[PDB]
RNA sequence: GGUUCUCCCCGAAAGCUAUUUAGGUAGCGCCUCGUGAAUUCAUCUCCGGGGGUAGAGCACUGUUUCGGCAAGGGGGUCAACCCGACUUACCAACCCGAUGCAAACUGCGAAUACCGGAGAAUGUUAUCACGGGAGACACACGGCGGGUGCUAACGUCCGUCGUGAAGAGGGAAACAACCCAGACCGCCAGCUAAGGUCCCAAAGUCAUGGUUAAGUGGGAAACGAUGUGGGAAGGCCCAGACAGCCAGGAUGUUGGCUUAGAAGCAGCCAUCAUUUAAAGAAAGCGUAAUAGCUCACUGGUCGAGUCGGCCUGCGCGGAAGA
RNA sequence: UCCUCCUAAAGAGUAACGGAGGAGCACGAAGGUUGGCUAAUCCUGGUCGGACAUCAGGAGGUUAGUGCAAUGGCAUAAGCC
RNA sequence: GCUCAACGGAUAAAAGGUACUCCGGGGAUAACAGGCUGAUACCGCCCAAGAGUUCAUAUCGACGGCGGUGUUUGGCACCUCGAUGUCGGCUCAUCACAUCCUGGGGCUGAAGUAGGUCCCAAGGGUAUGGCUGUUCGCCAUUUAAAGUGGUACGCGAGCUG
RNA sequence: UGCCUGGCGGCCGUAGCGCGGUGGUCCCACCUGACCCCAUGCCGAACUCAGAAGUGAAACGCCGUAGCGCCGAUGGUAGUGUGGGGUCUCCCCAUGCGAGAGUAGGGAACUGCCAGGCAU
């Protein structure tokens, strides 16, 4: 017989994009869950404790790449 | 036998050797032996072929071994059950794709090169073929 | 000297290229200058015979396409990975 | 383990979580019935967004080869005791120029998968919510991307679809997982798919051009050999291509040798030089060794086809079990 | 028991007695605000002082750093006063 | 106020043997067998550094590779736990040919007698005793040999233990 | 209306480095000195508060340079969603989607507000 190590693992946190862009959201709705600030907060977008982007106003979610470093920003178009 | 001096990890997945070759032309010497089939060459086979070609040419030139064994192949010990972790590392192989150049040389004449590669190819499972460098 | 009687490629694509290669031919491209690139279809054996000569990649070549002779140079060539075959050839218009 | 009369309609699972739990149970995922509900849901077309998996690459993290720049060492050829003249079938930091590999590498990057917005057409609302009732948490095979194993198992573990489970028929001899195709009933009706049309066994001994001589068809590899057609490309050409055969085939020279006599059949080196009309101190060779023959190299007869390397289909040997 | 990477097939999730590592804490400051600041490495000169410190200049731009293992981020700095 | 860490935690409070065992079940799950694969096992073949006075093939053959059988050791748990008795010994044989002898040939580093290797060929034959329960093996003496395997590692509704 | 300068933005790797030398009548920088009121955990190295003696020397900005970094076609290749196949550890065809790298080439940024100084 024998024994083997490294048999441990961790539970997934279900990260990723939730609204996927182009959807109609409400105030306080969570858009993306992530560890690091891969997507930065834009217009009417707040940053959570764990870098979660929540919309502060109902409207449309838009993905764009702005900034000097070509960073992705989430924008809330209040149409 | 040649193998990497150190690696980040000891064990690797089996993987699949599908696709085409990357280095398909001789860029160092003038004559080359290149694999035409598909398989996995081992360090022992590479060393045997290198020794055969070296003793055939009497080291009257240069030899280039394009491929390098870097994939650790592990086998479980005999008479043991399934599971209980992954088997210990056994040897090292190099994934081979069709059209990839295996050995390169120069200086020696065409007859000597073809008579040396002819006996150096029998030490490898994968069928090989002889080519000469061209202008692009 | 190195004259190649070419034609005009009717359809382009992976399937068209495979059919051309199976029909003892191979596609090629002539680009450069200001004129639009021209896709041509060449016979395999005759071009394979000239490829052995070292002058093919050094001196100018004449391509006759529907009677219009064009001076081109063998810019780049793609060959079969493990077979004496020609996949695709580029020609700079000069 | 067993659970007894009939018919009609609908109809799954062997999955997740927890469990002194793993062959039980509870909730959910899946099923049935009833009540309500919105263009609710599904297919297709257009539009917006996320990728970071194939593939590709070495800008980063690891690995690796040959070159230049180099410090140079290790048996020196040579002194043979020298500074070592010098490279001694060796190794050798960065820097540049190329060549590869990576599930825990990505300066890049698809198809598909998934969400949302708009639109026609179709589908017995197929969609959602609640309540009554269950059943079930032993799955297997094949296709696809994989871990593990030996890219071994009718082996095992994951994700999608199909199949059976819960499914009759036709085809592959039989053969749940392959292919075609979804059995309301009855027919001495026709058509077709898989699959065939010489007889078992039903329908081409059909038509048009080729390959096969092995019964290949109707088991298998590395390799090997003028089987046989095809495709080009080569060289030798009436200035006579190749094999018969008629013949020559020399000297200084029994070449320094090494010895065994060595003169080619024991040897490192030599096949230097007269005529070369032609002319190998000779490749075979009997042999104590020569003393002999032949061929290499040629010109005497011929008289139209040859010489050997690739891309190709079939075929041959490797092929030995009760 | 919990967390990080891959297998995990470019949304989420996804198994094995698979491959690799950690966690059962610390901090009244290691938190809040304001103001200010930008390394690792290497080269040159210089008294001890050295393959190494403390200094002055230059090459380089995050190849440093995160209280911790790993992943994703940090220049407006999440890095340092 | 609980390393209830067996961490969705039985109770504040818990170790072993049974071959003296028994009950309900499983081939859902093992041991002997049969099936599947062949890592390992046996055998065959491919190229050639050489050994062999020079000389690679008369005999071998390193560094390497490709295969056949199921044939030992191995993996799965697919039939069997509402029963398939497995070691060895006696009698009884069949089949395979990868042939021990006999039979017919090739090569030979085959002078002869007597040898090495390879091909075809299964028609026939192919030990007696001491040791230990033997298979295996050692020894003593013969023969041409006392050949290798499968048959539920053959055969206990043919026999012992 | 045209020259260049300043401030705020869009666009954030054809928008950035290297080389050549120009700019001051304006604006900016260098700079003078500093008890204040402020400052260095030491120094006006940085903030500043009082200004114009000089300079464009460093910067800043502008014009050309193909030495770089980059943007990168057409064609070809790899991959594949569906269906159908072979000799099935992998590959073929009918179909659409079609990469990465490397060629041809492009290239020494455009553009919106006011705020002045210039000729008109
Ligand atoms: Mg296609
Ligand atoms: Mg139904
Ligand atoms: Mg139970
Ligand atoms: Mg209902
Ligand atoms: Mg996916
Ligand atoms: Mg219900
Ligand atoms: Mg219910
Ligand atoms: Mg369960
Ligand atoms: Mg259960
Ligand atoms: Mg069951
Ligand atoms: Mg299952
Ligand atoms: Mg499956
Ligand atoms: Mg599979
Ligand atoms: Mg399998
Ligand atoms: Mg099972
Ligand atoms: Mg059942
Ligand atoms: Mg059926
Ligand atoms: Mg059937
Ligand atoms: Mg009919
Ligand atoms: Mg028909
Ligand atoms: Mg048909
Ligand atoms: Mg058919
Ligand atoms: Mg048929
Ligand atoms: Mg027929
Ligand atoms: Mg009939
Ligand atoms: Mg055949
Ligand atoms: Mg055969
Ligand atoms: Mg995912
Ligand atoms: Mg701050
Ligand atoms: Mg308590
Ligand atoms: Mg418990
Ligand atoms: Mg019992
Ligand atoms: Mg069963
Ligand atoms: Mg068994
Ligand atoms: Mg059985
Ligand atoms: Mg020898
Ligand atoms: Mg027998
Ligand atoms: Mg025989
Ligand atoms: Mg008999
Ligand atoms: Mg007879
Ligand atoms: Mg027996
Ligand atoms: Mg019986
Ligand atoms: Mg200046
Ligand atoms: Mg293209
Ligand atoms: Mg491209
Ligand atoms: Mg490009």
């Amino acid at each position: 017989g024998g024994s083997t190590r490294n048999g441990r693992d961790s539970e997934a946190k279900r990260l990723g994009v939730k609204r996927f862009g182009g959807e109609s959201v409400l105030a306080g709705s969570i858009i993306v869950r992530q560890r690091g600030t891969k997507f930065h907060a834009g217009a009417n977008v707040g940053c959570g404790r764990d870098h979660t982007l929540f919309a502060k106003a109902d409207g449309k979610v838009k993905f764009e790449v702005k900034g000097p470093k070509n960073r992705k920003f989430i924008s809330i178009e209040a149409e | 036998m040649l193998q990497p001096k150190r690696t980040k990890f000891r064990k690797m997945h089996k993987g699949r050797n599908r696709g085409l070759a990357q280095g398909t032309d001789v860029s160092f010497g003038s004559f080359g032996l290149k694999a035409v089939g598909r398989g996995r060459l081992t360090a022992r086979q590479i060393e045997a072929a290198r020794r055969a070609m070296t003793r055939a040419v009497k080291r009257q030139g240069k030899i280039w071994i394009r491929v390098f064994p870097d994939k650790p192949i592990t086998e479980k010990p005999l008479a043991v059950r399934m599971g209980k972790g992954k088997g210990n590392v056994e040897y090292w192989v190099a994934l081979i794709q069709p059209g990839k150049v295996l050995y390169e040389m120069d200086g020696v004449p065409e007859e000597l090169a073809r008579e040396a590669f002819k006996l150096a190819a029998a030490k490898l499972p994968i069928k090989t073929t002889f080519v000469t460098k061209t202008v692009m | 000297m190195f004259t190649i009687n070419a034609e005009v490629r009717k359809e382009q694509g992976k399937g068209a290229s495979r059919r051309l290669r199976a029909a003892n031919k191979f596609p090629a491209i002539i680009y450069g200058g200001k004129e639009a690139p021209l896709a041509i279809e060449l016979d395999h054996d005759k071009v394979m015979n000239m490829q052995a000569k070292a002058e093919f990649y050094s001196e100018v070549l004449t391509i006759v396409v529907d009677g219009k002779e064009i001076k081109v140079k063998a810019q780049d060539v793609q060959r079969h990975p493990y077979k004496p075959k020609l996949q695709h050839i580029d020609f700079v218009r000069a």
